């Protein structure tokens, strides 16, 4: 019935209402408690919405468009969900007057056809004009870091952000290739950029304080099996019928382990990585041979080592082939972070890197970790996609303007539908002002004044509350966001409004 | 059991047991042509269960 | 109880009122297994729902009757039979017994089916041309997926024409198997990059070291049912382990035998070996050095359709490469579809194939999954064209419905007796079809209805209307005024679907009126 359609609209508002404060870099965050009890806090709407798992069917539609927003684009997962549900909120009083929902859904796609042609007119292709290689990455990095506690220390952070994307191929860039490890303690401006991967310094075993901190060209070897004799947890039960065979079996177990130990000694691999803990027998034998070994290596950390030096892991120490070994340029273990951490540096074949951060608390670094991801996604889409448009509400206010004039030239019911479509676009700039604390009454009214004077580039200043141009504020967004958002929001809105009945089978 | 040295020898062992069935099969196809073989409107159907 | 049974059907009747038509509504179906699906076709919804009430079971069992012998009319039999019970409510409250009501529909059914033969306009020549298939398939894609009607028209019509051979005036040899047309979907891309290729499409990866074969035509294909392994004895032949000395002979023994078996097989000239079972590790390394493409097909259903295309036959044994049973293929390569590289099967201008596969691409799997069900229903629409008057057609989109009403009312005054009340109510029940398209499209119902009767009722010097019989029920979506002719876009329903849907819905409606009481007892 007609009440089922209205009930499905209000069900999407409750999900949309939670995602409203998450719009914008300064917006509020949602606190979700997973069934596993692990608590995660992030401003990215993708991971947030994936943790809801709402049983309501229309809420799943917002999840499908969120995965495509994170896959094809990766940015704007919050705005695509708010815009998809905003059209249903404004269409609620339209259904009470007797207007069928089909003409309402058909009227949305009529404005999208004019919106696609509008994005192409607002898309400006510029690369080397009035810019350069370094000046492009430097000016755009300080914009995402604005209105943050790192704004004063952003001078050192931009230099590390430019060299991060230059260490990887410019044709294919991935944000997951740059790792970030939270290091508690220390100053935030003392962090450095690393080409390789670093470890957590988990070693509790004696023998520390003796090690050279500088290697020339060490050999890296990955072993999939543990090598130990007497561990600190389990034991070994040896029962034989002879008294003289007690020490023989104990010495036999020592020779079986020493077998695989001397095989690496003949290979001469200075670096040994293993996902399993290493006993005290191998660590003591490798001390005199100047061989370093690291036990309990993480799976995600060792997988990046394969792409670093170009080697591979082998099960045993016997059949290891020479191409599985690898060598870096320099190996240095410094005191950065009030703890000694070993890391690889200078790998020419490394397809991944790691960016270390420092701070007084791990939660403060997490706010910086998610802030650096926003600057990477801007550079990620600035390379492959050459069309750049003015973001931060600039383009959003332009799409609503022109569609208001097209309604007067289109007779029929499409006049009020397109006018309502342009009015529904005002939620994006509004919520941005409501999150940061700006007044939505004055700013939205003062912005519409100069916006009709013929200049289409007027944005919203995120630093000091005022009307202005995002071109001078260096707020840029790729044209793929505006194209994919309007197509995903229209398809999600037309799908929910087309459902007049909710059928749920139990069993 | 059937022991074959080559793949072509196995076909002779499989046809050896079928030869007992083929011996009774030749008498069936020959009975149709023996009585009204060339006469029109004549056929044969196998109802074997 | 008959009136109460209609009220329960009326709730189900309103479900199909939002189904039929391109402007209709889609219903979400949440299975008990935790899977949320949505589809336009109502026959799928009835399968996932448990049917209990006896009057509802009649329409559900009649819906399955529409699934066989045709792929269209699922929403036609439900709406038509549902309205016949609604218009019969005025006869029940008037005091007319349901016995004469059933007899009245039987007299009107014979008059309706006889007139459908005289209302035919065109006839399909069964030319199997690409342009001729666009007329039948285009309206079938409509009412299910919107916006893909023009896009999927060229994709479906080209794939069906490849399966249909070249013949004329021959009805003895059957053809058009259902499984011959397979529809697969790949996430990513769009429908613009979709093409039509002749052959089967496999989603498995090329585990062999040979990614693609050469460009030489007529490559031999060997389909082996028995897995690759050393030849054993059909009687017993169980491998047992006794001492460590025999362990070295097991690895070295199978090394020379497997290499010798694949040798003579690969020397026969066959460049493709299809193994329907698991492939060993040692046997895979031997075929890779000889340039032999290894393709595993664990599904036994795909091997049956391959026999009618390439010509190869599955062999239950291993080591007997019979050249008479080998097939031929011009090109076997591995193409990347949606990011994944899979080995396909195709041919060019030779060895005509009765089995084809449509490759689809889309960003959202939800709406893309409904495209597969829309094409499968479009393939079944080709079955409507047969020798026993299959090429006959009638104008759709409410054109035939309203036009038939004026002809039925003429037979009412010509038939004396109490049957006049049943004939009049039989024609009024056809007004639900135009109202369904007019209400779901957002247009005013009170505006469209008088414009329809004004077009179908004209004054001409004669007893047979000539100039325009083509006035339909149009979905406008335009600015001011005006409609379209059925002949313009060639959107119509075939006679085989309409004649079968009306005949079943008539008996299904009279069946509900026959049961005035229900009795339930322990079996």
């Amino acid at each position: 019935g007609k009440g089922q359609i209205i009930s499905n609209i209000n069900a999407c508002v409750a999900v949309q209402e939670a995602l409203k404060p998450t719009l914008g870099p300064l917006g509020s965050d949602i606190l979700i408690v997973t069934s596993n009890q692990k608590t995660t806090i992030s401003n990215d709407g993708a991971t947030i919405l994936k943790l809801l798992d709402v049983v309501h069917p229309a809420a799943k539609t917002l999840v499908d468009i969120s995965r495509a927003q994170d896959a094809e684009v990766g940015d704007g997962t919050t705005s695509v969900t708010i815009l998809a549900g905003e059209l249903m909120k404004e269409a609620k009083p339209f259904l009470e007057e007797g207007i069928s929902s089909h003409l309402i859904m058909k009227g949305y796609r009529k404005a999208v056809s004019l919106a696609v042609e509008k994005i192409n007119e607002l898309a400006v292709d510029i690369t080397s004009e009035k810019s350069s290689g370094r000046e492009l990455l430097e000016r755009c990095a300080r914009t995402a870091m604005s209105s943050k506690l790192i704004h004063n220390n952003a001078d050192f952070f931009v230099k590390m952000c430019v060299d991060a994307v230059l260490s990887l191929d410019r044709n294919d860039l991935d944000d997951k290739l740059i790792g970030i490890k939270k290091i508690p303690g220390g100053a935030m401006e003392e962090s450095l950029f690393i080409n390789g991967v670093a470890f957590k310094k988990t070693f509790s075993y004696a023998g520390f304080e003796q090690q050279p901190k500088k290697f020339n060209n060490p050999k890296i070897l990955s072993l999939n099996v543990e090598l130990e004799l007497k561990a600190e947890k389990d034991n070994a039960e040896v029962r034989v019928e002879h008294v003289e065979d007690y020490q023989a079996i104990v010495d036999a177990e020592w020779q079986l382990i020493f077998e695989k130990l001397r095989q690496v000694e003949e290979t001469g691999a200075n670096i040994v990585l293993s996902k399993l803990p290493i006993g005290d027998l191998a660590t003591q034998f490798f001390a005199d041979r100047n061989i370093f070994c690291a036990g309990r290596v993480s799976a995600d950390d060792m997988n990046r080592v394969i792409q670093a030096v170009g080697g591979s892991i082998q099960s045993t120490t016997s059949d290891i082939k020479p191409e599985h070994l690898g060598t870096c340029a320099l190996f240095e273990e410094m005191q950065i972070g009030s703890e000694r951490y070993n890391l690889f540096q200078g790998c020419p074949q490394a397809k991944t890197c790691t960016l270390l951060l420092r701070g007084g608390a791990e939660q403060v670094i997490a706010e910086v970790e998610r802030s650096l991801h926003d600057a990477i996604m801007i550079v990620k889409r600035a390379l492959q996609n050459k069309l750049i448009v003015a973001g931060g509400g600039a383009t959003e206010m332009e799409v609503s303007k022109c569609l208001r004039d097209y309604s007067k030239t289109i007779a029929g019911k499409q006049q009020m539908i397109i006018n309502a479509f342009a009015k529904a676009l005002e939620v994006i700039p509004r919520q941005l002002c409501e999150n940061a604390g700006f007044d939505a009454i004055e700013i939205l009214n003062k912005l519409r004044l100069a916006h009709s004077k013929g200049e289409k580039w007027y944005g919203v200043v995120f630093e000091t509350e005022n009307i202005g141009d995002n071109f001078a504020k260096f707020v840029w967004e790729p044209a793929l966001v505006k194209i994919n958002a309007l197509n995903s929001a229209t398809e999600a809105t037309n799908l929910i409004l087309s459902v007049d009945e909710t059928i749920t089978n139990k069993g | 059991g059937f022991f074959y040295s080559s793949a072509d020898q196995r076909d002779k062992l499989a046809a050896s047991e079928r030869k007992f069935v083929d011996a009774k099969l030749k008498k069936i196809i020959d009975l149709k042509n023996e009585v009204c073989g060339m006469d029109p409107d004549k056929g044969f159907v196998i109802i074997n269960q | 109880q008959i009136i109460k049974s209609i009220a329960a059907i009326r709730e189900l009747h309103q479900m199909c009122l939002t189904s039929m038509g391109p402007c209709g509504r889609n219903k979400i179906i949440v299975n008990h297994l935790g899977k949320i699906i949505i589809t336009n076709d109502a026959a799928t919804m009835l399968r996932e729902l448990d049917i209990v009430h006896p009057a509802v079971k009649v329409l559900v069992m009649a819906t399955e009757q529409q699934k066989i012998d045709m792929g269209d009319g699922t929403n036609l039999v439900m709406i038509l039979a549902g309205e016949l019970l609604n218009v019969s409510e005025k006869l029940i409250s008037m005091g007319l017994s349901a016995v004469e009501i059933i007899q009245g529909y039987n007299m009107a059914r014979k008059f309706t089916l006889k007139e459908l033969d005289e209302m035919v306009v065109g006839e399909i020549t069964d030319k199997n041309d690409k342009n001729e298939l666009l007329k039948m398939i285009k309206p079938v894609i409509s009412s299910k997926k919107y916006g893909s009607e023009d896009i999927l028209s060229e994709l479906v019509s080209e794939a069906v024409s490849h399966v249909l051979p070249v013949a004329q005036q021959a009805g003895e040899i059957p053809y058009f198997n259902v499984d011959s047309i397979r529809v697969v979907k790949i996430m990513g891309g769009s429908l613009s990059n979709s093409t039509v290729i002749k052959g089967m499409v496999f989603n498995r990866e090329p585990e062999g070291h040979v990614k693609s074969l050469s460009e030489d035509k007529k490559h031999k294909v060997a389909v082996f049912t028995c897995p690759l392994d050393i030849a054993n004895t059909e009687t017993k032949g169980t491998v047992l382990l006794h001492n460590a000395q025999e362990m070295l002979d097991f690895s070295k023994g199978e090394e020379k035998q497997i290499d010798a078996m694949m040798k003579e097989i690969a020397d026969m000239g066959v460049e493709c070996i299809v193994a329907g079972a698991g492939v060993g590790e040692l046997a895979l390394h031997y075929l890779n050095r000889y340039g032999i493409l290894v393709l595993k097909v664990p599904s036994k259903f795909e091997l049956r359709r391959l026999c009618r295309v390439c010509g190869a036959t599955p062999l239950p044994r291993l080591g007997a490469p019979t050249p008479e049973e080998l097939g031929l293929v011009e090109t076997v390569k591995t193409m990347e579809i949606g990011g994944d590289r899979v080995t396909v099967f195709k041919q060019e201008q030779g060895e005509i194939s009765r089995t084809s596969t449509i490759i689809l691409r889309g960003a959202t799997q939800n709406n893309l999954d409904d495209i597969e069900r829309a094409i499968d229903d479009g393939v079944a629409a080709v079955k409507g064209l047969m020798k026993p008057s299959g090429g006959k057609l009638l104008p759709g989109a409410g054109a035939t419905e309203i036009e038939l009403i004026s002809r039925i009312t003429k037979y009412g005054e010509r038939t004396p007796g109490l049957l006049q009340l049943a004939i009049k109510q039989f024609a009024v029940a056809f007004e639900v079809v135009p109202r369904t398209l007019a209400e779901t499209a957002g247009l005013d119902v009170n505006e469209v209805l008088p414009n329809l009767y004004a077009a179908h009722n004209v004054t001409e010097p004669g007893a047979v209307k000539t100039d325009h019989l083509y006035k339909g029920v149009d979905i406008d979506g335009e600015s001011d005024e005006g409609v379209k002719d059925i002949r313009e876009e060639n959107i119509y329903d075939m006679l085989a679907t309409k004649k079968f849907a009306i005949n079943v819905a008539t008996e299904a409606a009279t069946t509900v009126l026959s049961i005035d009481q229900i009795i339930m007892a322990k079996k």
